[PDB]
């Protein structure tokens, strides 16, 4: 309820709606276990996958960013 | 029995002198020593008079003699380099005296001290003072601000010094006082803590400093 | 001679011993083994002694650290009286330490006990610390107290030099002539 | 001959003899075994020795490490417990390594504990260093303090120049003649 | 002669002999069996050997290892426990091996033990090296650091030259001839 | 003569002696049976003696192997002792084949233990290797480090010749003429 | 038994000089020779008078008497290779005396020094001190600024430093203040987390400048 937002498209729409969430995403983080997290991070995906290197994205935007689904059950 | 017996195997490590009082006047070169000497007396093992003196205790004790009959006089410190020839440092500039009254002045601290048999007095110059203390700061690569004062100079030392600065400092600072002693120019030495390590600011002019996005802060 | 005080301990006898002596009052230290130390005086010294001794409160108190108060013979500890005895610890390996340094005869050092809550649920505060110290004489107290500063302030995580308290003070005069006898 | 001290141990005793004899007091130290060891002088120095062992605190007490607060040999122990051993084992084993380098003497270490936290769902704090040490007579202190800060730098996993402190000193002139005898 | 310590063991007694001949003082060792090696010395050098005694602090404590607060006699073992045993051994396995390096004479090495966070949930740290090493005299110290370096860069899964702290001295001069008998 | 050491086994006292019949001492191994060896020198040589045993740090502790730790002669075991006693033995089966290659006199190994992580859940890490090695006078080091390298990159499953480093040294001169006699 | 005969089999180690004060002087070249010396006279071995010395304390000594009486002589070391005719450096731009006063000043050391016979005073040259120092910098390549003075040059060494560096360095400095003291020329090594290693640039329109020295310095991010 924040009457002085602005936006274009429905990329800057997405990011805007995921930037409300992130002060649940921070209680659920603290109290999971980063691994089984990351397992399912990864299973949500890799059976799409060809390839085995995970590195191809430099961590700082995934470890932020696990999605609620990934994080609900490891909780 | 005599006192030099009594001292100890090594023989130059003190030096005893006649006093025209009619007593010993032993003479030490540090602290430890003077205890070490005192011991004797104190434990009575010698029957005549005699007494302890080193250069601190007579710099501060004719220091308060001093303070009651010539108030306004302006000096340095004596060096006994020579216990026999005592020299004394007087500005040049801060005191104005005829020779009479420095030959009066001479006597008197000649009756003060009964084991010297004369006084030299030499007239320093504070420029030149001064100028060793900001060349020897210059030379450690300290930073520092100097302030001037009618009868003296403030040098402020401050910040969030370092080891190998607070070290240098420390033996500089001992190694001036104990030529000039701490009349003329003083040192102050204030640590205090860094504001700037991980913060975003402007210097020069108009510095300010962000003390997170959105918070500025002005100093004075 | 009368009788000032029995069943002393050494160190307690060697104090009070001390402080006599100080004022030119000759004492006699006595040893009665599983009874401790006996100290007498002269009839002529008996008042001032009694003066001296009511004066200075004499006979010492033991020392006093608080671990005594969380002894690790008990059956449980909580995570208050653990962490008392660590603080209680640190304390003392402090005042061994500052000992050595060049010049300095004696030290006190006390820390800010935050244990005095659980720091349950709120996050914790920063650390205060104080320090008492003797030198001998000669020393160039001011230009002293930079070193002690500098090395306090890195023992703990975080610690601000204003947030760090130094009295230093120097040696009292050496007695070293002895009390003349009563006549 | 007075007694001064009874039921020594051999370095206190030795303590006390190397303190008496730096002021020009000639002390005797005698053997008891079960009951240990006593210290006398002669009355002339009796006075003098009393008001030393005063300002000195003699005898020294025991050397304090935290591993004595937390017994291994308990049946039940906490992380804070075994985590707290663990450093006090470390700021051990520091201090004996700093005593082979070239020219040092002795050498005295304290490590930040931060074991007080929980650590649960928080960030740990970095790791602040302090050091003492002696060095022999001719040494450019201020050219082996670098040494210092660089050995110690690596030996955890976070810790910055600017948190390590480092103090050093030089080594007293050396009591090599005998004191003398009263007459 | 005067008795300055009893009750020594072998390796204490061959290092206060070493030190006491160092500065000249001609010292001898006696052997009561289930009482140990005992120490005198003649009266004129009595006054200096206390003065050095003190000064280096002897005898020499015992050597620690960080494997000594975690027994493997304990009753239960947490994770903890395990891998701090695991880094003490493997530290004393590396100075084993440094030693038989052409011209060591000794060393000594030091780890990041960042097991004190038992990384739960944390991921691990990287770690960091620190060695002392002592050369025969005439060695080129300079090109002799990067063979130390290139062997331990490898001893673990992540290491950057950037985290390896190497120092080096060189043997002292030997002391062959005996000292002076007192007139 | 003079008692330097006693009760040492076999290996200490043949290594003490080889120590001190390089620098020109003269030594005795006598044999008490259940006592152990004890070693013995004259009066002229007993200051050189003292002050290598110093040097060196003789007698020299036992060999250290990780399975020490965690030894396998137990009721119980865990995964992380088991991976721990495996590695421990690949690395002495690994130094015992080098030496016998063709020259090689003695060597050692090292392998970068990753099981102070569980390597549960997380991925597994690559393997590093260390070896030093001495060689017989006249060997072209160059041309030899080539095969050592060769041989271990294939003893794992996953290995670079970038993670494999090698020091190699020669033999000093041998010592065949004996010493001389005291006078 | 002379004092020869009491100090050892290494007899080359020590030198006895007959003093004009009526003492021995035993020369030494180190402290823990020196207290092997001094062991012998503290026990009482020998009877008659005599004394200790080594360079580093006659140069304290003689520079403590200097600060009295010649609070302006700028001078840089007293070398005792033949401690019969000891030599002493004097810088010639900063000094200006006579030969008479030059011969006076000679005369005073020697009354100082009684086991010396005579003092020869040498005029060294400050641009040849300053010269060597900056060339033994630039031969072991360490990174440094340099820093003039009226009375002095410092060389400041600071940052992140590497081993081998630190190592160089030592052994460098140790050797130049054995020669030339530290009156004139100091160095100043301090590690700093700082990778640029005391260089400095700030950036703008047309690129980077260098900045002027100074106590700030940038922590390294990296």
């Amino acid at each position: 309820e924040d009457e002085d937002v602005t936006f274009n498209d429905i990329s800057s729409l997405s990011k805007h709606v995921d930037e409300g969430l992130d002060g649940y995403r921070d209680y659920l983080i603290k109290y999971s276990d980063r691994e089984l997290v990351q397992f399912f991070e990864n299973a949500q995906l890799k059976r799409q996958y060809g390839e085995e290197t995970e590195t191809v994205k430099r961590d700082k935007d995934e470890i932020e960013k696990p999605s609620i689904f990934a994080l609900l059950p490891a909780y | 029995a005599e006192l030099d017996s009594l001292l100890g195997q090594e023989k130059e490590r003190f030096q005893v002198l006649p006093g025209r009082d009619k007593m010993l006047y032993v003479a030490a070169q540090n602290e430890r020593d003077t205890l070490w000497a005192r011991q004797v007396l104190a434990r009575g093992d010698y029957d005549k008079n005699a007494r302890v003196i080193n250069e601190n205790e007579e710099n501060k004790r004719i220091s308060i003699w001093l303070d009651t009959y010539y108030p306004q006089l302006a000096y340095y410190r004596i060096h006994f380099d020579e216990p026999r020839k005592p020299v004394f440092w007087l500005s040049r500039q801060r005191n104005t005296m005829s020779k009479k009254e420095l030959e009066v002045l001479s006597q008197k601290l000649r009756a003060l001290m009964p084991y010297a048999d004369s006084v030299n007095i030499t007239l320093m110059d504070d420029v030149t003072a001064a100028g060793q203390a900001e060349a020897g700061l210059k030379q450690q690569a300290l930073p520092y601000s100097r302030r001037n004062h009618k009868g003296g100079v403030t040098f402020v030392i401050q910040g969030a010094l370092d080891d190998v600065e607070i070290l240098r400092a420390r033996q500089f600072v001992d190694s001036y006082y104990r030529t000039w002693g701490g009349r003329y120019v003083q040192f102050a030495i204030e640590l205090k803590d860094d504001w700037l390590k991980g913060r975003s600011f402007q210097y020069g002019a108009e510095g300010y400093i962000k003390m997170s996005p959105g918070h500025w802060y002005f100093p004075s | 001679d009368k009788d000032l005080l029995k069943g002393l301990d050494q160190e307690q006898a060697n104090e009070v011993i001390a402080v006599l002596q100080m004022h030119n009052i000759e004492a006699n230290k006595i040893d009665s083994g599983k009874l401790g130390y006996s100290i007498t005086v002269a009839e002529p010294d008996f008042t001032a002694a009694v003066y001296w001794i009511k004066t200075y409160q004499l006979p010492p108190r033991p020392r006093v650290e608080i671990a005594q108060m969380f002894p690790a013979d008990s059956l449980v500890s909580s995570p208050r009286a653990e962490k008392a005895r660590l603080y209680s610890a640190i304390e003392q390996r402090l005042e061994q330490s500052l000992q050595t340094m060049e010049g300095v005869l004696s030290a006190r050092v006390h820390i800010s006990y935050d244990i005095d809550a659980g720091e349950n649920g709120r996050p914790p505060k920063p650390v205060h610390l104080s320090a008492l110290a003797v030198y001998e004489r000669g020393s160039p107290l001011a230009h002293q107290i930079s070193d002690i500063k500098r090395f306090l302030k890195n023992s703990f995580a975080d610690v601000d030099y204003d947030n760090i308290s130094v009295v230093l003070s120097e040696r009292s005069d050496a007695q070293l002539q002895a009390p003349g006898t009563p006549v």
